[PDB]
């Protein structure tokens, strides 16, 4: 039928889980992860969740770097996903906090997967109301830096991202 | 009971119409646009059941047709020449009636509305189809490239169309069309090797020079160091057997050939080449987006299986772009089914019937649907 | 003072440079203010009998040359091609030295008041000029109308502009320039023609496509009523024999270069249209008289007298505007030459002899004595 | 030596009353100069003025019924010559006062004096600058008509020419 | 012309045949103005056939071939390529110039070369041309009396012109601008 697929309501439950600042006395502690992947369903009819490091803020307190900092080496190098991540930047005046849509494409994957991910992110897009910038990657080192994302999130603020000089 | 209708995918293409069923990601039959009705003169040897030989029969029955073609660049200049595309497509080529196969056809870049109408009119009207798409060839050339938003073309023997997008949906200020092409590129390579001497004069050597174009010609990464590098070595130059052991050498021209799209005065060509067509149509987009579009320059179209396109490509973008731009030319594995490939993909995404018209939406709102629906 | 020697009135408009004598209500020279400035090709035209070549003489240059304006968009963007193209205005086209005789000229669209002192300068230092005067356009086109208060619409071959003007004043708050250029509705008239499957690219065809912009263009009455019966009205496609004898066809194009001034959205700019800008104009002036406004725009400039434009106007104000008010538009027999026509009409008056700035003035004085004489 | 004539800077002085005007109360009624003929020197080294009735716009009055059709009275019906104008033409926006080169070259003319003319049009259309148009002149039967006066600077004038109806 | 001149059985093949053939290429072949027109024409005719004499007084026979012959120029279809005609080559050569001059190319058609001494050619070439252009349009053709050597008659024109002052081709100044001096005494 040529339309796109759609999202299974799962990845709307996990969105409101993470888009907002949750309480600051246990939530933001051990249930406030700030990275999240998603797959396209077998079937091919569905946007599912998949596997990749949804590291919490008290982990980093634990043993561990910045979550998007070890998000990153659970990537599919050959299929095409969609992230969502919460970037925390840290301007020459104040902190923001914003939401991205990452469409990853890696330029080795099928071109059937390619295709089915590259129409269907629309009707995910349109589904997260609550992002604010958005980014297609297709290189590691287009998706893995901080510096690249903040051009990104670019217009003036500068300085810091994740607590790591920008 | 579960099975699923695999669908015809009809590319319409750039005058290069590209057929086969979706989900399978090789085409059946690929030929050029040409529908040739017969002359008087010659001998004719009608042994078939029709007067238009279309595509292949043409191209096997030289001087005695009367040539016509349906489509040149992507739009369809004749209507009744080009039923008969379809007709011989689905009747001989694809080898089935299309009663209960759904089809996917093309609209390319630049072409009216009511030729969406009358090409929604003739799949229900002249071939039975059930439920019929018009997806845009850009928009699919992009997909194959994995990308939403950006700069495609396609690059063929009939146009070179420039088509920068955004999220899906092509921005119309900046389409840019250069109509120096690789039918243009094959008869200058024809010109070239008759000043060296060999002798091409029948479309029968002419499509030999066409198979030349293909195997055998480049692009040089500057023309100058090319020249003065088969000039001091002779050895660069290399020989080719015609199919019965004739042999020829060619070297110097299988650059100096497409060098001549990034260079319109060496055919005598008013227009922009290709790089000053892809920045000035980048420029006249909008003042955000361009740094993406800078960034996502997907090379597709059938010209663009040239080596060394990418990174010339690469290197005449940083001479017309501004130094604080990064730059990045994508060329993938395959380039001239891209769209097709594209299209087969999307013509096997079964579910929401959104884009995909079926008989009974016809039946009530007429040919008007496909704008209510191919958005 | 008082000698039979008739001044030189040259009129720069809106891009299209219009240029005779005095007392004679019709002009010796009418052209675009272009000039080819070299493509790449620049050492190989220097070795020729000049460098840079001016209006028409540049448009018969094939694809060697950017073909660009210094007057671009009432604003210069460089002087001495300003004076290139005065210096073929009067000492080619017009055939004259403006030494011989003195010089009426207008005041570019919009410019900074400063910009008309070195148009000063060029008539006294580079042409040895006697005396000369420089004059607001829109006033010149108001005062031929017979009323001294009005909103003038220029549109031109370079820009458009929405000009309120009060008893001669120009009120300069609420002057509106719209950045629709009648230059580049042919691009768009081009562009719109290649979805007619035409193949016209060429600087040649492009003045071919000015004439069928004067010649075949119409303002649709409502443009969603005229497409809704164009799909009907057979009637729409209108003949064009080209120069070689070759008959073609124009249909809905007609109606579409005009309606880009009424939707800038079709050619894809960001302005409000013709009707917009004219109303916002009169709304950016005082509280009182908007009533006499409302009743008094003149519709000016070449990209007016395409048929069905004072009607339709007359329709979109009375939208925007109250219908207490009594909006009229008047639309004068001549508007396309109203300014010069005015301007020779200046020039042919014997009231007052030093109001023109003289040499004699200017070589104790300098530029800025321009502002004690021309408002 | 194999080498085509040279025109020199003695004809652009009897063009001088053409690349230029005057003011036309007195000065233009005495020195437009509206037709002059050119010939080549038999020593066959370069083109002069043929010095056999230079037209302007004074004798007009006095008998020249059209300037060109006095000149149409000179010119030879077998032999080649080269020619200026100064076309005085009304069109629908704007009164025209243009200068036009004439090649005068009749169909029936010797070859061995047309090659030596024709190969001279590049050196004289250097020269005579400020042109606007070019008369093609096959013999007397392809301009004795007034109207292709007007046919041959392009047609497109429809008004007025020469003070003649067009 | 032998190719045809075998169906009356002249199994012509020499050099001292060739100069024969050539001689009724010459003295003998025209153009057609309407093909089956100047078949029946020749076939209303008590006369048609028509011999030749070959120097040494021996007689050969010649009919129809003197312009079933000529004819394959205006459609090489009959000799068995690919190719359009002389008159149709003239008009795409026409309609790929500029849209600004293609004008006067239609008036201005110059037929030179050896070929072009066949009576009917530019007759012809005008009544054809008339079919492919715009009928608002006027076409004429030239073909000089001398328009076997007319190339070379305005080659033996030019140098007879002693004016070399604007040239400078010459045994000093080639030495200097080289094999390319051509290029660059030329404006």
């Amino acid at each position: 039928m040529a339309s796109g697929v759609t999202v299974n309501d799962e990845v709307i439950k996990v969105f409101n889980d993470m888009k907002v600042r949750k309480s600051s006395t246990q939530e933001e502690i051990k249930k406030r992860k700030k990275a999240v992947l998603f797959c396209l369903s077998d079937d091919k009819r569905q946007i599912i969740v998949e596997e990749a490091k949804q590291i919490l803020v008290g982990d980093i307190g634990d043993t561990v770097e910045d979550p998007y900092t070890s998000f990153v080496k659970l990537l599919p190098l050959n299929d095409c996903r969609y992230a969502l991540y919460d970037a925390t930047y840290e301007t020459k005046e104040s902190k923001k906090e914003d939401l991205v849509f990452i469409f990853w494409a890696p330029e080795s994957a099928p071109l059937k997967s390619k295709m089915i991910y590259a129409s269907s992110k629309d009707a995910i897009k349109k589904k997260f109301t609550g992002i604010k910038h958005e980014w297609q990657v297709n290189g590691l080192d287009d998706i893995k830096d901080r510096s690249t994302l903040g051009e990104k999130l670019g217009g003036n603020v500068v300085v810091s991202l994740e607590g790591k000089p920008l | 009971d579960e099975d699923e209708t695999t669908a015809l995918v009809c590319d319409n293409g750039s005058g290069l119409v590209k057929a086969g069923f979706a989900g399978d990601d090789a085409p059946r039959a690929v030929f050029p646009s040409i529908v040739g009705r017969p002359r008087h003169q010659g001998v004719m040897v009608g042994m078939g059941q029709k007067d238009s030989y279309v595509g292949d029969e043409a191209q096997s029955k030289r001087g005695i047709l009367t040539l016509k073609y349906p489509i040149e660049h992507g739009i369809i200049t004749n209507w009744d020449d080009m039923e008969k595309i379809w007709h011989h497509t689905f009747y001989n080529e694809l080898r089935v009636a299309p009663e209960e196969h759904p089809t996917l056809l093309t609209e390319a870049p630049l072409n009216p509305k009511a030729n969406r109408e009358k090409m929604t009119q003739i799949m229900f009207e002249t071939f039975n189809v059930p439920a019929m798409y018009v997806a845009i060839q850009a928009v699919l050339s992009l997909y194959a490239s994995g990308r939403t938003t950006g700069i495609v073309l396609d690059s063929g023997d009939g146009v070179t169309h420039n088509v920068p997008i955004y999220e899906g949906y092509a921005l119309p200020h900046a389409i840019m069309r250069l109509d120096l092409a690789g039918r243009d590129l094959t008869d200058y390579l024809m010109k070239i090797l008759t000043e060296r001497g060999y002798s091409f004069v029948t479309t029968a050597e002419r499509e030999i020079v066409r198979d030349i174009k293909e195997k055998l010609c480049y692009v040089a990464l500057d023309f100058e160091n090319e020249m003065a590098t088969a000039a001091s070595s002779s050895s660069l130059e290399k020989s080719y057997e015609l199919p019965d052991g004739q042999v020829i050498t060619i070297g110097n021209e299988r650059f100096r050939c497409p060098e001549t799209l990034f260079q319109p005065s060496f055919i005598g060509m008013e227009s922009a080449g290709i790089h000053e067509t892809t920045y000035n149509s980048i420029m006249k987009c909008d003042i955000d987006i361009r740094k993406d579009l800078y960034a996502n320059n997907v090379m597709s179209g059938g010209t663009t299986m040239y080596p060394g396109i990418a990174d010339r490509m690469q290197k005449e973008i940083t001479a017309l772009a501004p130094s604080t731009m990064k730059i990045k030319i994508i060329a993938p594995p395959e380039r001239k089914y891209s769209v097709w490939i594209g299209g087969s993909i999307l013509a096997s995404l079964s579910t929401f019937q959104q884009m995909w018209i079926t008989k009974q939406e016809y039946d009530e709102a007429g040919p008007s649907i496909v704008h209510r629906k191919c958005f």
